[PDB]
């Protein structure tokens, strides 16, 4: 009767590496971070999620045994923060969208935000409704199919170096139409300041831009914004292009 | 007979992590941190008491489910004479909890874990199961509560977006009336905080949201 | 409403429990299909006129083992067959085979392999057949 | 290899359970094996407990 | 049994220490990433 | 007696959650923090020394309820031959807490929890303890808006006299926070809101 | 035996500060937020991304050194007769990390922190040198953003457009042509080539 | 059984083999014939003069035959 | 007249199709269920086709009388057992009459002794060891 104790004992060892893979996704996601989740039932969730997705069979012995453990943890954390920064893609570009629309109208010039929080919650909910967690779990179920440990897979550096502009060119074209109307309105006001010199048209610019920045985005908020949210969601088929095993 | 006490005490020790994952305490706790965060208050109302008020509603709903376990398991004829009937008895004891997981969990999110566990179990050659299992076959108890806890995080964030909306409509018009004047170098959250508190106390969101959550599980009369 | 002239069962993606319960009228006994043997599927036009001969052929084409103990028909898949070896201190194998033949649980497809006058033999078959043979063998030595 | 020369002295008393010299030597064997076995059990126990104390301190 | 229980006496305890060691390193492992992301 | 030793320990280990949820400590500990957030202070004075004086202030008006359960339960008639008469006797002890809770809880909400007059029978103790805590957090929010309100005016008036001059790029938090607290010490608002907070429950 | 467990556990507790002070995470973290401050928009690209990328890149430099330490330390032939003979062997395990650290630091603080090579003399000289190396690369990235605002505020003085704010006009112009030159993939890979043979 | 009709699904049928130390099968089967619990669909498979037999059927019929056989070895 | 047309099967789908021409069911293990096969086959002499395929593919198989167990060749185990008060000749006469005698994997040992050596599939070795040790306790 020794194997009954060993079956739960190989499991509780296997879930520790399962925790180390999937823990830095629960920090990155907007509907799962420590700001939205408490401390007491958090660590219950993160263990049994990795227990339901662990690729090898549970009763078998894990191949972790004294190969190289401290660098193995830095492997599984590095692929975990890689999966976090890929999964938090459409929330990052949407939160970057709201920061531009907040910044152009004034209202942020105390440096030299609530509106950008509003789009980030909105694209969190509209991502969460249709499907959502089924594709959020599927990419970490495929990551164990292509990055099984004792094989030293890495986040594949030469396509990582275009990651910042990959979200930047999705940020600027999404913030395209409202900064053009705010900018054309400013120089249209400036020609009136050239036609009447002591107008102080800088003061009027704060009064009129906040109405324009919500009005022009009201025309394309409904039919145009929420489909780009589903388009920018990272899907599991592209998981091969971001990783490779080393032997 | 003696090791039935070992099974009881071993069930007893793992109890509050089951309350951490299996019950509906996860719906009340998240939305109560969200109504604290949306108001902008950070430390208050001192979430050690907010765990307690969120726990008491969940116990208030969970009590008829857990009470039938005592009367079923304090029966003097727990001990059977066959090894398969005795393992059948704990299944039909656990069925009242299990169909509760069935009612409130998601369809496809539960359905994903059996296909994910079988290819781990045997291999890729196992053919996938579709929706049509639902009429006859029951899933395992360890493939439910992951997809349950994710579905309840989805529903709690679904609730949390909606009452987050009537505060940011306030927080944009205050940031616009201050820029209607030349008051650009001014912190608008210290003017927004009173009228954020009024829009919750004049609306009295506590005493109708608290009734709303009990209406999402049980009915009246 | 159901226009076909003859008699038969038409299965469209049936899952081996609804298929054998439809045969459970031509066979006059209820059928119990196991849990691992209910994941396989079958589709096509079938007909039953001697199902004890049809069940033997489909248990070899699909890969199954079956057993009929006088009241029901148990069906398992092929990877659930289990084996056992037991020793009898004071009764013979020919004495135990007369108990199986006279009672009616003797199965000529899965006979008992052993020496004719000893205590040891080797039994193998369906999981409801083995745990009965072992339990009656260890319940006759303690009686004698 | 102590259990070997434990297990080699029981059979001559089994064949002759009335020799006074043999049961005197057998008791002289078996109480010393009693002193050996719990000593090894108690000594592995401290090496486990102090090894558990480090992870108890650092957790 | 005195030698078989003794070799199973070490065999339970070292594998229990190994599972606690592998779980404490995972906690300090991901917690270091948490604090470095807060920076 | 031996089973009562459990319940006597079970009150004591559960005290920092019942005192966390079933008394006016939640109202004192909540208003004492938003007065700091009203003044624009973050870590001054603490979260410890504000909870200490809020604990003693809540311990005044709460002690006589806790005191009568002692003198009621010291009496010699705890030996009863009946099961239900002892169940009545412990029901007769908790009426000091029940009459405290019904005074400050809402009858409609406790009727809602009762579904899932009051003179013939008292409603159950688990049916109204959240209704009490949910009524206190609402009333503390409502009183929290009121004393928040006059410091908005000093926050606005100096920003308007700075915008009346040309100096618009000037942070007014370094000037309003001096004017904020002299409004609170010339009123001497600390010694008077603790008075009316005590007078809200305990009469003179 | 068990004394090895204390050191191999204390490395995990002290790891968040060896990353904070001993490695190339110092150089990587500074120049990203510095060129974000060059553009003037303080919450795009939302600094959790900058610390997400610069952690993975600083992981890639330290990772062969970490594997090289325990490849050497896996050899259990460390026990000997002399107390210092086992002591020199543990120094041989640390010269793999030390050779990274002696390469970038100068020869002025390292002997200054040994009279008043040793390992503990090198880390504050390292992080002080890396900060000094971070500023001169941030300055050369700074000047083409202090010429493009200078020309657009000149054209407003060329017209009769003196009284309008120029930062509300110059900041989209500075952002658009910067992403149109694909600069965010340029300065990242221009930094990782310095430390390693990238790709 | 004479007072009600029990209905189970087919996957709940259990079976057992029980040994009578000092009572024959032909006498216990006459006790069932005289009582009224004899069900000809699920009879008792075994040798006619022995102590061992094999029974199978619904769980209320198996748990009655086993309990009424082990309560007839204790009386004898 | 018969035959299987294999297109990338997995050696458990395949050998069950031969379980009709062979008159017994076939049980393939899970380590021997990863190898694959393609091709047009023809079941006209299956007892020589299974023998030829088990040597080209690399397999071990054992037929006890009810089924055909198939393992891969890297699972073969061996054991040495000693009989106190019975010799090798009565145990081999027991297997010749019990039908468990396999001429491909016979028993290696001295003809009148207690010690011998056995190796084969894990269902043959686990039967031979338990049957050998269950005669000495009876004697």
């Amino acid at each position: 009767f020794y194997a009954l104790y060993f079956e739960i004992h190989h499991l509780v060892a296997s879930a520790a590496l399962g925790f180390a893979r999937v823990a830095p996704i629960f920090f990155f996601l907007p509907f799962l971070n420590s700001g939205v989740l408490s401390g007491a039932p958090r660590n219950a969730i993160i263990i049994l999620v990795a227990l339901g997705v662990w690729p090898h069979a549970l009763n078998e012995a894990p191949p972790f045994l004294s190969v190289a453990m401290i660098p193995l943890v830095l492997q599984e954390a590095a692929v975990g923060v890689m999966l976090g920064c890929l999964l938090s893609w459409p929330f990052w570009v949407m939160h970057a969208l709201g920061c531009i629309i907040d910044n152009q109208r004034g209202a942020t010039l105390s440096s030299s935000s609530e509106m950008a929080n509003f789009l980030n919650m909105f694209a969190a909910v509209v991502y969460l409704q249709n499907g959502g967690l089924v594709t959020m779990v599927d990419v970490l179920n495929k990551s164990y199919q292509l990055c099984d440990p004792m094989n030293e897979c890495t986040p594949s550096l030469p396509p990582l170096l275009t990651f910042i502009n990959q979200v930047a060119q999705n940020a600027l074209v999404l913030a395209s139409p409202v900064v053009l109307v705010l900018l054309l309105s400013e120089v249209f006001l400036g020609l009136l300041s050239r036609f009447a010199p002591q107008m102080n048209a800088f003061a009027i610019s704060l009064t009129v831009k906040s109405g324009i920045a919500v009005l022009i985005m009201l025309l394309y908020f409904s039919p145009v914004l929420p489909d780009n949210v589903l388009r920018l969601s990272f899907q599991a088929t592209g998981l091969s292009s971001w990783f490779y095993e080393r032997g | 007979n003696d090791i039935s006490l070992i099974a009881l005490l071993a069930f007893s020790t793992l109890l509050p992590f089951i309350i951490a994952s299996g019950t509906c305490f996860v719906k009340f706790s998240i939305v109560f941190v969200m109504v604290r965060n949306a108001l902008g208050l950070q430390q208050i109302p001192s979430n050690m008491t907010l765990n307690g008020v969120a726990l008491l509603l969940s116990m208030f709903v969970m009590w008829p489910i857990m009470h039938d376990a005592y009367v079923y398991f304090e029966d003097e004829d727990v001990t059977f004479n066959d090894i398969s009937s005795l393992s059948k008895h704990v299944d039909e004891g656990l069925d009242g909890y299990r169909d509760y997981l069935i009612k409130y969990s998601d369809r496809e999110l539960v359905q994903f874990f059996e296909n994910a566990q079988l290819k781990r179990q045997y291999g890729e050659e196992t053919e996938t199961v579709k929706r049509d299992k639902d009429e006859i076959e029951k899933p395992s108890i360890f493939a439910l509560l992951p997809a349950y806890a994710l579905s309840e995080i989805k529903s709690a964030f679904k609730i949390g977006f909606y009452l987050y909306l009537p505060f940011v409509v306030v927080d944009l018009v205050v940031s616009s009336v201050l820029l209607a004047l030349g008051m650009m170098m001014m912190s608008p959250v210290t003017i927004s905080t009173p009228i954020k508190l009024v829009l919750f106390v004049a609306l009295d969101g506590w005493t109708l949201l608290s009734k709303g959550l009990i209406l999402q599980y049980m009915d009246i009369a | 409403k159901i226009p076909v002239t003859g008699s038969g069962f038409v299965a469209k993606d049936d899952s081996l429990r609804t298929f054998f319960d439809a045969m459970a009228l031509q066979l006059k006994e209820p059928v119990i299909v196991s849990k691992m043997a209910a994941r396989k599927k079958i589709t096509g036009n079938f007909e039953f006129h001697d199902p004890n001969a049809l069940l033997e052929k489909l248990s070899l084409q699909l890969g199954l083992i079956w057993y009929f103990d006088g009241q029901a028909i148990y069906i398992y898949d092929a990877s659930e067959m289990r084996n056992a070896v037991v020793s009898l201190r004071n009764v013979s194998l020919n004495e135990f085979n007369n108990f199986l033949k006279r009672s009616g649980l003797y199965n000529k497809n899965y006979p008992l392999r052993g020496d004719n006058r000893k205590g040891t033999f080797y039994v193998s078959g369906p999981p409801v057949y083995v745990d009965m043979v072992v339990n009656a063998a260890t319940m006759m030595d303690k009686q004698n | 290899n102590l259990q070997t020369q434990v297990t080699e002295a029981l059979d001559k008393l089994a064949a002759k359970p009335s020799d006074p010299a043999l049961l005197a030597a057998y008791q002289s064997k078996l109480s010393e094996y009693n002193l050996y076995r719990n000593a090894q059990s108690n000594t592995v126990k401290v090496f486990k407990d102090i090894d558990a104390a480090i992870i108890q301190n650092f957790r | 049994d005195p030698k078989e229980l003794a070799i199973s006496q070490e065999m339970i305890s070292d594998y229990n220490l190994y599972v606690s060691m592998v779980s404490t390193l995972t906690r300090k492992g991901v917690g270091a990433v948490e604090t470095l992301l807060r920076s």
